[PDB]
RNA sequence: AGAGUUAAAUUAUAACUAAGCUGUAAAAAGCCCUAGUUAAAAUAAAAUAACCCACGAAAGUGACUCUAAUAAUCCUGACACACGAUAGCUAGGACCCAAACUGGGAUUAGAUACCCCACUAUGCCUAGCCCUAAACCCAAAUAGUUACAUAACAAAACUAUUCGCCAGAGUACUACUCGCAACUGCCUAAAACUCAAAGGACUUGGCGGUGCUUCACAUCCACCUAGAGGAGCCUGUUCUA
RNA sequence: AAAAUG
């Protein structure tokens, strides 16, 4: 239910931060 | 004595922090649990290792000691009787308390009120 | 016949002998039965060793070593080589709970000890150290 | 109940007491209504579900000449009347 | 350490009985708490785990006992029915 | 199937019928026997009435039939008898004095105990714990300790003799040897007891 | 918030005994300067009481003692002021034990994971930062009512004065701005573009390597018998032709 | 204990 935002907030971020370390 | 209950709840009249979170709603149901079967263990390992110590120290004869063959069958004939007598015996009685397909129909003849 | 379970405290006057000596000079048996093994050694009262025997010690091996016939076993064997320097009774003290926490305290009654008294030191912290993490994340 | 607070007299150290005042003015509307549907050829039926005293509503219906139910009410016994009692029946006109 | 010994969970043995001079010893452990405390201290419990403990046990126990005490209450009803057929 | 559950057992033992007025308490028993209207099913062959038979017997002759030639089976038992009295006579009339009180010329008892001495105690059973297979030592019933100890000779009398060789032969040297405890059958035996004795501690795996 | 103290366990350290100790479903690795018992400072944490529900504005607080002490003759109210769990940063001190990371050993086709062992940052004290949480009891503050009245579930439905937010979903706890002892950061916070949906509760099936009771009678195991898969032949398939 | 995909 709103685990599923909760999943596509948490991918957003944790790619987000793999980006930022990246760059 | 029952634990209290007041101000243990979260609801709307309640100022404080919620002390008790329950998984399902504090209803009293109208039927009780079916009773739990117990476990089984194996028996008599006791005996089985005095059977053994025998076969160990006398290079693995039963001519040697013969009370120590006897008890060992006398413990699977006990063992045998009591899984057949029991299973039966505990089922029908508690000694303690009534069997819940009795209590079950004791509480539907008088079931708790949620409503109204 | 009016028997308490409660000790006999040096500090009151009773009379109870075990085989002449008072219960203060009867030797112990400390028993720790851990989750993988058991380790049984008889002191005196004086704390001087007298007989060990564990179920490391009796020929067994990593997991067959923590089963109850282990510490029957490994029973057995320290009241064997208890009787051989002349021990009547002894006081039983259980440190841990393990599968071979009964076993070994019947194991002395087999292998030809008297038990007249069990203890239970098992180490109980009031929150002192931290211990490890739990299994199964 | 909530909705007898207006029929009650008072409360006797947690019991509560129902006046008889109400009662008895109550009781004769019920028993001139009885009575006249009775008297205009009206079926009366005595519905009592009560595990004691069941022996004697059938009695006394049976004494009166009305129909009387004190076992397990079924289902669709007065709304399913032409399946549960037969092809076309008539309803009981008042209910005790 | 600092204590005397052979005083606190101490059971006598009456009569050479071994086995149950032990069941009696588990039974001042369990009614003291010392047996669950000793499996619930093996391994570390975090709070917020101790907390949602607590309250399971607790919603529990008070669940067990009013059924107990509406068991106890109704016991009475248990007789035979004399009404039976009406 | 062909027999309803209200068929029951019947009994061949002849004593039993002809002492009633001996006991009260086994009188109590056979009057509602037929008292309650109850079918008894029909004799089989193989069981008759004779004193010279014996239930082991049977049930060696029994495992040892291939197929359904209960005739061979019957005879190759009646040479095995044969051939182990004819065995022990010979050995019996080359002794002394003194051996002729030992030497047993009767059969029946050689082959029975035999059995017994080949009877084993503990039994094993595989307990699968952990994704593996491991040999959990259990007291074995009296009718599966019988079993075994017959299915051991029968099969080691099958395979480990020369084509020469005969069954009825063949089995006379192993039940004169398992009568003195030192026959091949024994030896699997005692493999068994040791191979339980080596995993006693693998006892606790059990649940019954 | 300061100052002082430690009952149990644990350990550095000595003495007697043993060859094993730890470890898991089973093992291996590790330690044999190991293990049990008798004595033992320093550090960390504070069984039962607690089936108690108190204090504090919140975070948070329940080993003991002492001192200071818990605003408002009591409405709401910020971007202003002061706090703000754990995690993280700097300097000094401490380190029994636990443990990110790491190195070995298990399992797996792979396992840089769950399982076992050792250890580091860290958890500990003082000073200075960082200002984030499912910071949730997802229910704003102040005085009230049980009147009308059950979308569903859940903690029943609502008044009067206010403050802060809410304009489809993804983009997006994002880019660009301002500010901040924070420089892989925090707060505020879009647009281009894509779709006609995105969402909350529920009913019934189906499933569950969730859990609990009764079972399997040729049936799953425990167990019995005779065979297939090995050879030749017959015959039926899939392949080449 | 173990155990992936359609
Ligand atoms: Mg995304
Ligand atoms: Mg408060
Ligand atoms: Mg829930
Ligand atoms: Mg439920
Ligand atoms: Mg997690
Ligand atoms: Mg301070
Ligand atoms: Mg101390
Ligand atoms: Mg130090
Ligand atoms: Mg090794
Ligand atoms: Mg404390
Ligand atoms: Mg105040
Ligand atoms: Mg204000
Ligand atoms: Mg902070
Ligand atoms: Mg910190
Ligand atoms: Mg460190
Ligand atoms: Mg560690
Ligand atoms: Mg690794
Ligand atoms: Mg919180
Ligand atoms: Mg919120
Ligand atoms: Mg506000
Ligand atoms: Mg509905
Ligand atoms: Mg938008
Ligand atoms: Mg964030
Ligand atoms: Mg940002
Ligand atoms: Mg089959
Ligand atoms: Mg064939
Ligand atoms: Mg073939
Ligand atoms: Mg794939």
């Amino acid at each position: 239910k709103n685990i599923l935002k909760i999943r596509r907030r948490k991918m957003n971020h944790h790619k987000y931060r793999k980006l930022v370390k990246r760059t | 004595a029952t634990p209290s209950l007041r101000g243990r709840l979260a609801r709307l009249g309640n100022p404080r922090r919620p002390i008790l979170k329950p998984n399902k709603p504090l209803i009293l149901a109208n039927h009780v649990g079916e009773r739990r079967r117990e476990k089984g263990e194996a028996t008599c390992i006791t005996e089985m290792s005095v059977m053994m110590a025998c076969w160990k120290q006398n290079e693995f004869r039963d001519e040697a000691c013969r009370k120590e063959i006897q008890d060992f069958f006398d413990c699977a004939s006990r063992a045998e009787a009591a899984r057949k007598m029991r299973s039966i015996q505990e089922n029908l009685g508690e000694l303690g308390s009534l069997p819940p397909k009795k209590l079950n129909k004791l509480l539907h003849r008088f079931p708790n009120k949620p409503h109204v | 016949s009016s028997f308490s379970i409660y000790p006999p405290i040096p500090g009151q006057e009773n009379s109870l002998r075990w085989a002449g000596k008072k219960f203060e000079e009867i030797p112990i048996a400390h028993i720790k039965a851990s989750y993988n093994n058991t380790q049984i050694q008889v002191v005196s009262a004086a704390h001087q060793p007298l007989a060990h025997a564990s179920c490391g010690t009796e020929g067994f091996r990593n997991a067959k070593k923590g089963t109850g016939i282990a510490a029957q076993t490994a029973g057995i064997a320290a009241a064997a080589k208890a009787t051989g320097k002349g021990v009547t009774h002894v006081r039983v003290v259980v440190k841990g709970l393990g599968p071979g926490r009964l076993s070994a305290i019947k194991g002395l009654t087999m292998g030809g000890l008297e038990v007249i008294s069990i203890t239970d030191n098992t180490p109980i912290p009031h929150n002192g150290c931290r211990p490890r993490k739990a299994r199964r994340l | 109940h909530r909705f007898m607070e207006p029929y009650l007299f008072g409360s006797r150290l947690g019991q509560d007491i129902i006046d008889l005042e109400q009662t008895a003015a109550h009781l004769q509307l019920a028993l001139n209504f009885t009575a006249h549907v009775a008297y205009r050829e009206g079926i009366i039926l005595f519905v009592s579900r009560h595990r004691q005293f069941a022996h004697l509503i059938e009695t006394t219906a049976r004494d009166c000449g009305e129909y009387a139910h004190t076992r397990y009410f079924k289902g669709g016994l007065l709304t399913n009347a032409p399946l549960l009692l037969g092809p076309g029946v008539r309803l009981p006109d008042l209910i005790i | 350490a600092n204590h005397l010994k052979f005083i606190a969970r101490t059971v006598m043995v009456q009569e050479g009985n071994v086995e149950g001079a032990y069941r009696t010893l588990n039974r001042i452990l369990t009614m003291d708490g010392l047996i669950e405390d000793i499996k619930r201290r093996r391994y570390y419990e975090k709070p917020c785990r101790r907390r949602q403990r607590e309250s399971y046990e607790t919603c529990r126990r008070i669940y067990n006992m009013e059924m107990a005490r509406k068991i106890n209450f109704l016991m009475r009803k248990n007789r035979a029915d004399p009404w039976q057929g009406c | 199937s062909r027999y309803g559950p209200e068929y029951k057992d019947p009994q061949i033992d002849k004593e039993y019928y002809r002492k009633p007025l001996a006991e009260q308490t086994e009188e109590e028993k056979y009057e509602r026997d037929f008292k309650k209207t109850q079918l008894i099913k029909a004799a089989p062959a193989t069981k008759t009435s004779s004193v010279f038979e014996d239930p082991v017997i049977s049930k060696f002759t029994n495992m040892m039939m291939k197929g359904g030639n209960k005739v061979l089976a019957r005879s190759l038992m009646t040479q095995t008898l044969e051939a182990v009295k004819r065995k022990q006579f010979a050995k019996y009339h080359a002794a002394s004095a003194e051996e002729q009180a030992t030497i047993e010329r009767n059969p029946y008892t050689i082959f029975h105990q035999a059995l017994k001495n080949c009877e084993p105690v503990i039994g094993l059973v595989p307990i699968l714990k952990g994704g593996h297979f491991y040999q959990v030592p259990v007291p074995l019933a009296d009718r599966r300790r019988r079993f075994l100890a017959m299915k051991w000779m029968i099969a080691e009398c099958r395979e480990k003799k020369h084509r020469r060789v005969l069954m009825p032969e063949k089995l006379s040297q192993e039940l004169l040897e398992a009568f003195h405890n030192q026959g091949p059958v024994i030896k699997r035996k005692h493999d068994m007891h040791k191979m339980a004795e080596a995993n006693r501690a693998l006892a606790h795996y059990r649940w019954w």
